């Protein structure tokens, strides 16, 4: 006496309880939550690709990479459908703190472009320590690719994805500035 | 020179404001004194000293 | 004097390190370079210079 | 056929989703909702003393000033209770920022006597924005009685009640620091 | 101030051309560097210094 | 540096005493200031400030 | 069976082997000697005034004071003349040596007015050294009045009696110099 | 009836009336005037070698180089007779004047190795410009070899033939000093 099986569209998303669809842009690790409905009643996901992405016994899903990819849930009663995840423009992600010179290097020339970025990553997905792979973090500030103007003061402005938090001329060689590159 | 110490009063008269200062990052995302000038201050300061010095001098010469 | 300078120059080595600094606070709890030495390293640094000048006089004086 | 009525004793804490009862110290305009049960369906709350605290339709509290009070609690079927707030052993309010030199004035002479307060408001209570009185506010930075120490130096320590945030040696006299006293 | 120093590498520079040093006299009538710079040398070295330090200031306030 | 100074107030403060400045003569075999220092006592000061810099370091360095 | 007796105009000048008349400015303690001749043989010198003036048994005459005076040789044979010394316009003095703050002082105003002076004094009399008076002395440097311009400086001029030897632009504060008065 | 002929011993002093005989040390053309007796009543001078010396019509001698020499004195009536000029242990020459460094260089290493020298030449010829090579110079200022002692000072001292006038301490390299060299 089963009813249709079916994935809800709006995904959830685990770093702000604000409940719509899967955003353009995306912060790597990123975390929503898929919603399964009729047919049996237990529900099993897997992900098509585990590169890009996965998900555990519940539906929180975890991006991995840049692409597209489905999403499957079968229900207990042999009943199963796809969501497809597909590619953003760019994906945010964290590779190790430095100096700007080097963060410009370690993400081979691809550095937030201007604060108009990040900015959008938070007012979308939120606070970086929302999710798994961080939480167990305070803070994460952000270079930007100094402007030729900031150029000349040997600077450039930060962005802290945890919380905000701008600030403009920056010592393009303080400590504790993690090297963001935009894929 | 002259210029030596007119490097010495402008450097520390430009840590009278901030916006001549590099900014540095603590632990958790907070700015502090970094404890440097943005590389155009200071840059003009020494020019600045150098055409001090190529005062008291091309003008020392009074006879 | 002498003691002008090494006011100067101390002056000026001691926002090298920020911990001489004070602090100042922004818009949002933020700290940032205040533009100012804590009230006893430069008391200690016009503390010193003074020495120093009662030094290249307690000396100058080599006849 | 109504139920005995009963005020919940654990209470709500708007700030921070926490349930449990009444902390020791207090947050001036702090909020905690509270919970009835039985007799008719609907409750109509109300407050022994409108000073020390107050109550919207709805359990909602906000303690607007130091001593004791009851609330009271009465449902659409004329059965009647209170709930006891009992005083504090102190309760942090925020008065208007200023140097350090007259936060002590401002505060007559009661400013946190340590950093060991307010990080128990907020351990307790949460961020301050949360509650209605703030949250149109992104920032506030408090005064902590300069030790002798750091009193040389002419400065003092802070923390931002909305962020906690320490900051060690602070000149006394920067501007945008609240002047936060100690009932 | 900055003007310190200005005055003495003027003093020093002015003791290289003889003109603005007095004279003194010795046991038998002869002229002997007496120490001292003629009063109205001096007079502009300071009255210089002074314009110069009126110079590190209302210029050293660029901002 | 600090001893830049050291070395203008000292040379200065040279020219104070004859017995530091050379000797220069005359139409008729007449004494007077010559404008310079004994290579000796300028060797001495020039030691000086070197060591007066390798003093505002060697202890400027309070952290 | 002698002669008329006569004492010679010209007079001797023990200063510089010049024989001449007495000149019209005179150098205190200067010295001319006088030549008698005819009658007896022997002579004998004498002075109508003693402060103005002097004379040993030869003829050698010292003044010693502004004024005129007239100078008696009595020939052994009872013949008596007199040479008229007649006073001059300024005759300088030595006073003791000092700063010419004080020279100006202890010559009560009278300082030579200018150099254009005691230059005359020595192309007459000759160098001071050469009379009695001084001799014993190698060095008599005198003040000159510092004209505004070398005022302004703190300085004077120079002259050495004894060695012409001009000096310009003094200490007006120089030790070994004499402050030599006008009358 | 004319007597033996003979030239005086001891000889005149041009420099200072001083009558004796012939000093020791020389002052390159110093002038010394020798003296005739008896024998016709003219007198011829002539000296055998004229580089060392020279003499005028009167006796007046004119020393112009290191060695000895005779001059012959002739009668009117053909009686001639020779004074000896013997050679002296140094002879002072005067060359041009020079700083010290190039002065022991003009004087080949040979300056006057003391002050105790030139004063000789002085106390016994006198003041150079009493001579006729000289006289029309007020100035003569000599080098000294500076000891290693006022070397470091890079300086020396001097002495003035025209006036003594010892002055320490005079810069290596002022203008205004002769090159006085040592034969």
């Amino acid at each position: 006496f089963f009813d249709e099986l079916k994935i809800d569209n709006k995904v959830d998303i685990i770093g702000n309880n604000v409940r719509g669809e899967l955003p353009n842009i995306w912060l790597q690790y990123g975390q929503f939550k898929l919603k399964a409905s009729g047919g049996d009643g237990t529900y099993s996901w897997y992900s098509e690709n585990t590169s890009i992405a996965t998900v555990d016994a519940s539906g929180k899903v975890t991006l991995n990479g840049k692409g597209s990819v489905v999403i499957k849930a079968t229900s207990g009663d042999k009943q199963t459908v796809s969501y497809t995840i597909k590619a953003p423009s760019y994906m945010i992600k964290v590779d190790k703190q430095a100096y700007y010179a080097d963060a410009m290097s370690i993400c081979k020339n691809l550095l937030p472009s201007t604060q108009t970025v990040l900015s959008d990553i938070y007012d979308s997905w939120g606070a970086a320590n929302k999710y798994s792979h961080y939480s167990s973090m305070n803070s994460i500030t952000a270079w930007i690719k100094q402007t030729s103007s900031e150029q000349r003061s040997g600077v450039s402005s930060t962005y802290n994805l945890i919380t905000q938090n701008p600030l403009p001329g920056v010592n393009v060689n303080t400590p504790n500035v993690y090297a963001v590159c935009v894929e | 020179a002259t210029e030596t110490a007119t490097r010495d009063q402008l450097t520390k008269e430009a840590f009278q404001n901030p916006d001549n200062q590099k900014v540095n990052i603590d632990e958790l995302g907070n700015a502090i004194p970094s404890g440097v000038l943005k590389d155009d201050v200071v840059a003009n300061i020494e020019e600045q000293a150098k055409a001090a010095g190529e005062e008291a001098k091309q003008q020392a010469i009074e006879n």
